[PDB]
């Protein structure tokens, strides 16, 4: 029937409506008011090819299709070859002679057809199949079917027009076609009422990500050999159960153990970072913070709807240890923009110049495609290496960033720029710190008060210990970076509960220091 | 560019067949027949 | 790799053979116009 | 006659107990359920791992434990022929005996194995190859179309092994084919003991060994 | 009727004696004390250094040595064939005797 699926398969219904359209209209069509001798189909592995050929075959009320598997016309003496593919197409011909236009159809099934189509064996294959398909006789009641799974590695003289004219592509099945397939597989279960309640076929159609027919298929398999085996014993004498085998019930822990461990999509994964970014989140110990992200919006905003500025850009001042790429990454975040990413000198290890040059461009070229994006480099010193003896670093880098600064997109759109470094003074010297539009800068804790308020929010320490700390800090000025905070606060809680407080502050005044 | 390459491996092709062979026998055959004739004839 | 070896000799064999048969046949055609030409 | 002490495997544990899972739970049930559930057997096998792992020996000991036909053994590269087309007739020589067996008797017939060895010494990817002679090409289809073809056969079982999996081309390793492809590795302490244990068992059952050991 | 002086090499009394340690002994003693301990014998060795120092002159005397058939010798890549799947059948043609043997007399 044209239902598609009371064959058991799903997914192609639009391809075999296609087929029923483009193949069979005119034989069904009355003879009256009024041929195709040629069909390719191919897909990659396991897709059911071989499912199609057959029940097109069993469909069509004709003959029993003819079959070929793989290369059994070769042989090593001279003409046989030929005459096997000549003893093919005698029937046809003979009723093509005697009933004339009133003959049968006739259909034909080469199977891996690429084995033998692509050395003077071969090519007289090719010709006779050739001259056959196609001669000074024209047939019209002869099918002919090919299947392969590389179609790059077929002959382009055999795919002309009037000798294989339907091609068709078989694709991975859609989120419904998994669920087509699965409803098939399991029908039989459902029927005997052997599947367990718990079991949600969407849940699995939604986890089934890229798996073709065989991956589900091989999947239920393998829930079938898990509740099998849970009703044999192995060592001394194969036993089994006979007892509980009436249950079998099939449970969805099953399910997911098959998936884990014994089953694999074969596709390759993608890798995110973007999170890694923001390890400890932020923290608000002071005022700072809240100016910097409402500058944030505010340039946010003037790139979003500037009309006459559709470029800018931005600097983030502050010193080692200031946690200056995470307000960077918060801040992209908060963009809210269809297009953001990160370049960092973390993936670009033992590159040469020419290398970093070829990353940003296509980093760049990518942004360009997007109506409105974001970007953010950070480490800037790290990017093009620098050395302060002599000093030494990398000229290319530096002019491609000085270029790429203030190159407009393509026209009506947007791009905004964020970097982050910790040395002001030489970037000044390179004459770089003229492109960029603005700065922000990040400071350090200065007063006790913040870091007491900073001690709280992290609360590692309890009021008798806070005490003698307050009693010790607030008469005295700070400078530290919270990285290097929270580096001391791991090191201090090393040591016994006795001596940690002691330690703490001893850890604080070496580094105890001024601007 | 490429240094010389060397040349792959040979696979010949045997031209004679059983059958085909008991076809030349099915030639063959009858030529003693015909000849058992003529020599009847000129006798 | 006798097991190949065998069917090379058999190939090689029936070329033999055949060579044998197609010398009798003409030997025998030669026979056929000698006899045919006495008896006029 | 079977027991899993006397096959002598050592470092292998969850390994074996996985095959027989994966690859053996469905021939053992009564068919009436199978039946009703109407599902199809696993037809394929392929071992690998770093040399002298115990690979072959698992491979024979699995041809021991079955009561069936013989398996057949391929030696390596033992099926290439000079003669243009004769590979092929080797290959199918392997599969008309099962497919005869399945002709006749139906869905009720005995059970047959074949073993390939050195593998990869065969079925290379077909793309990537010397393109000079195309007898490669057509062993590797002619393969593909008879394990798993328009007819279909399906009292067979074939096991591989090989040193370098990635070789192998695609097309082979999907379900239907060769789907339970596992490793082997090196063992672990409580391996090494169960190994040096099961070498050293006749030695011990004729006092053959100092105590000192 | 064998004598080590008689092979007429010298500097190499080490090396001899662990082979022959290694290889020879299990061949020599009675066989039922080796069948109650179970093990099989070795079936290999190789040998390597600089040129001339007396590689091919062990090969040959240790050919003299054993009681056994003539041995085999394969000078160098005389297997290689210029036909599809000859070389492995010039390598495989190696092994027959051996295998037929062992099928036959067995132990
Ligand atoms: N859409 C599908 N519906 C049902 N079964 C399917 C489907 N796709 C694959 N299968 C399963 O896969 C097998 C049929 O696939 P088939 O052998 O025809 O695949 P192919 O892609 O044409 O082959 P190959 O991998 O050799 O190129 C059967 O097990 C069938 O159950
Ligand atoms: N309010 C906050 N501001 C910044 N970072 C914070 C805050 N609260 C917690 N953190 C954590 O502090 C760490 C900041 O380290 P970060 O890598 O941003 O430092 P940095 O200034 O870029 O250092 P460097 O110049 O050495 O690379 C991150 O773990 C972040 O989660
Ligand atoms: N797990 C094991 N338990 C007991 N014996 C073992 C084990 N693994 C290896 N052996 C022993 O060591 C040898 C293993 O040789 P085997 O041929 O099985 O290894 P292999 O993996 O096939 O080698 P290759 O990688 O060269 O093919 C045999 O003598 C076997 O008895
Ligand atoms: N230990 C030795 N005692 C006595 N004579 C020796 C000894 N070693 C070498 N010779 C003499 O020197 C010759 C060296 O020949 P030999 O076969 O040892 O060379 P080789 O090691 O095979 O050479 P290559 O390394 O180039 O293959 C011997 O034939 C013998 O005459």
């Amino acid at each position: 029937d044209w239902n598609f699926e009371k064959m058991g398969i799903g997914g192609l219904d639009k391809e075999f409506s296609d087929i029923f359209r483009r193949a069979f209209a005119s034989r069904v069509f009355p003879p009256e008011i009024v041929h195709v001798k040629g069909i390719l189909l191919y897909g990659p592995p396991g897709c059911g090819k071989t499912l199609l050929a057959r029940q097109i075959g069993k469909m069509l009320n004709a003959r029993e299709p003819k079959v070929v598997n793989g290369p059994e016309i070769l042989n090593k003496y001279v003409g046989e070859s030929e005459a096997n593919i000549r003893k093919l197409f005698a029937d046809a011909e003979e009723e093509q002679r005697r009933l004339g236009a009133n003959s049968g159809l006739h259909i034909i099934i080469f199977d891996e057809i690429d084995a033998i189509c692509k050395t003077g064996v071969h090519d007289t294959v090719v010709n006779q199949l050739l001259s056959k398909i196609d001669g000074v006789e024209q047939l019209n009641n002869i099918l002919v079917i090919g299947m392969t799974n590389r179609p790059d590695l077929i002959d382009e003289a055999l795919l002309r027009p009037g000798r294989l004219e339907v091609k068709m592509e078989i694709g991975l099945p859609d989120e419904k076609g998994r669920l087509q397939i699965l409803h098939i597989h399991t029908a039989r279960m459902r029927g005997h009422q052997l599947l367990s309640a718990d079991v949600d076929i969407k849940e699995l159609a939604v986890e089934t990500k890229n798996f073709s027919g065989a991956e589900l298929e091989g999947l239920v398999r393998a829930a079938q050999s898990t509740a099998m085996n849970r009703h044999i014993k192995a060592s001394t004498k194969v036993e089994v159960d006979m007892e509980k085998a009436e249950s079998l019930q099939v449970t969805r822990g099953d399910f997911l153990a098959s998936l884990e461990n014994d089953i694999k999509p074969a596709f390759g994964t993608n890798q995110e970072d973007y999170a890694s970014y923001i390890m400890n989140g932020i923290i608000k110990w002071g005022d700072p913070v809240t100016r910097v992200l409402d500058d944030g919006e505010l340039l946010v905003q003037q790139t979003k709807n500037s009309d006459r500025t559709p470029l800018v850009s931005v600097l983030l001042e502050g010193p080692p240890h200031s946690g200056k790429t995470a307000l960077a990454a918060k801040i992209a975040e908060e963009s809210n923009f269809p297009f953001i990413k990160i370049c960092s000198p973390d993936k670009m290890i033992g590159f040469s110049e020419t290398a970093k040059c070829q990353a940003m461009k296509k980093i760049f070229d990518d942004a360009y495609k997007s109506q409105l994006s974001c970007v953010v480099v950070d480490d800037i010193e790290r990017l093009l290496d620098y050395v302060p003896i002599g000093p030494r670093f990398s000229n290319l880098v530096l002019q491609a960033l000085l270029v790429l600064l203030k190159k407009a997109p393509p026209q009506g759109r947007k791009l905004l720029i964020i970097g982050t470094t910790s040395r002001k003074d030489v970037l000044q010297e390179m004459e770089m710190l003229n492109a960029f539009s603005t700065t922000i800068h990040v400071p350090n804790i200065a007063t006790g008060e913040q870091l007491l308020e900073a001690l709280e929010l992290l609360g590692n320490f309890k009021d008798k210990e806070r005490t003698t700390i307050a009693q010790q800090v607030k008469g005295k000025k700070v400078w530290i970076g919270i990285k290097k905070l929270l580096m001391l606060i791991e090191m201090s809680l090393q040591m016994d509960p006795e001596y940690r407080v002691r330690k703490f502050l001893a850890l604080l005044r070496e580094e105890g220091a001024s601007p | 560019g490429n240094p010389a390459i060397f040349a792959s491996g040979i696979i010949m092709d045997s031209s004679i067949s059983k059958q085909a062979l008991s076809e030349i026998e099915t030639r063959h055959s009858e030529i003693i027949k015909l000849e058992n004739s003529i020599r009847e004839l000129h006798d | 790799m006798a097991e190949d070896a065998d069917m090379r000799n058999e190939l090689e064999e029936m070329q033999r053979r055949a060579d044998q048969l197609a010398d009798e046949s003409l030997e025998s055609t030669r026979r056929m116009l000698q006899l045919v030409e006495e008896s006029k | 006659d079977w027991n899993f002490e006397k096959m002598g495997i050592g470092g292998l544990d969850k390994e074996f107990s996985d095959i027989f899972r994966r690859a053996f739970a469905s021939r053992v049930f009564p068919p009436e359920i199978v039946e009703q559930m109407g599902c199809k057997h696993v037809k394929g096998i392929l071992l690998y791992g770093p040399p002298g792992c115990g690979k072959t020996l698992l491979a024979r000991q699995i041809g021991k434990m079955l009561n069936a036909r013989e398996p057949k053994v391929v030696n390596g590269p033992e099926i290439l022929n000079k003669y243009v087309g004769e590979s092929e007739a080797n290959i199918r020589k392997l599969f008309a005996d099962a497919e005869e067996e399945q002709r006749r008797l139906g869905a009720n017939s005995g059970l047959h194995i074949i073993i390939f060895d050195e593998i990869d010494a065969i079925c290379k990817q077909r793309g990537s190859m010397a393109g000079s002679t195309g007898v490669h090409d057509t062993v590797v289809n002619q393969l593909l179309s008879k394990i798993d073809g328009v007819e279909q056969l399906n009292n067979i079982l074939v096991i591989g092994m090989t040193n370098r999996p990635d070789l192998i081309d695609e097309a082979l390793l999907r379900p239907g084919r060769l789907e339970v492809k596992m490793e082997i590795g090196l063992p672990d302490e409580k391996g090494r003991l169960q190994i040096l244990h099961i070498h050293t068992a006749r030695m011990r059952g004729h006092q053959l060994l100092s105590a000192d050991v």
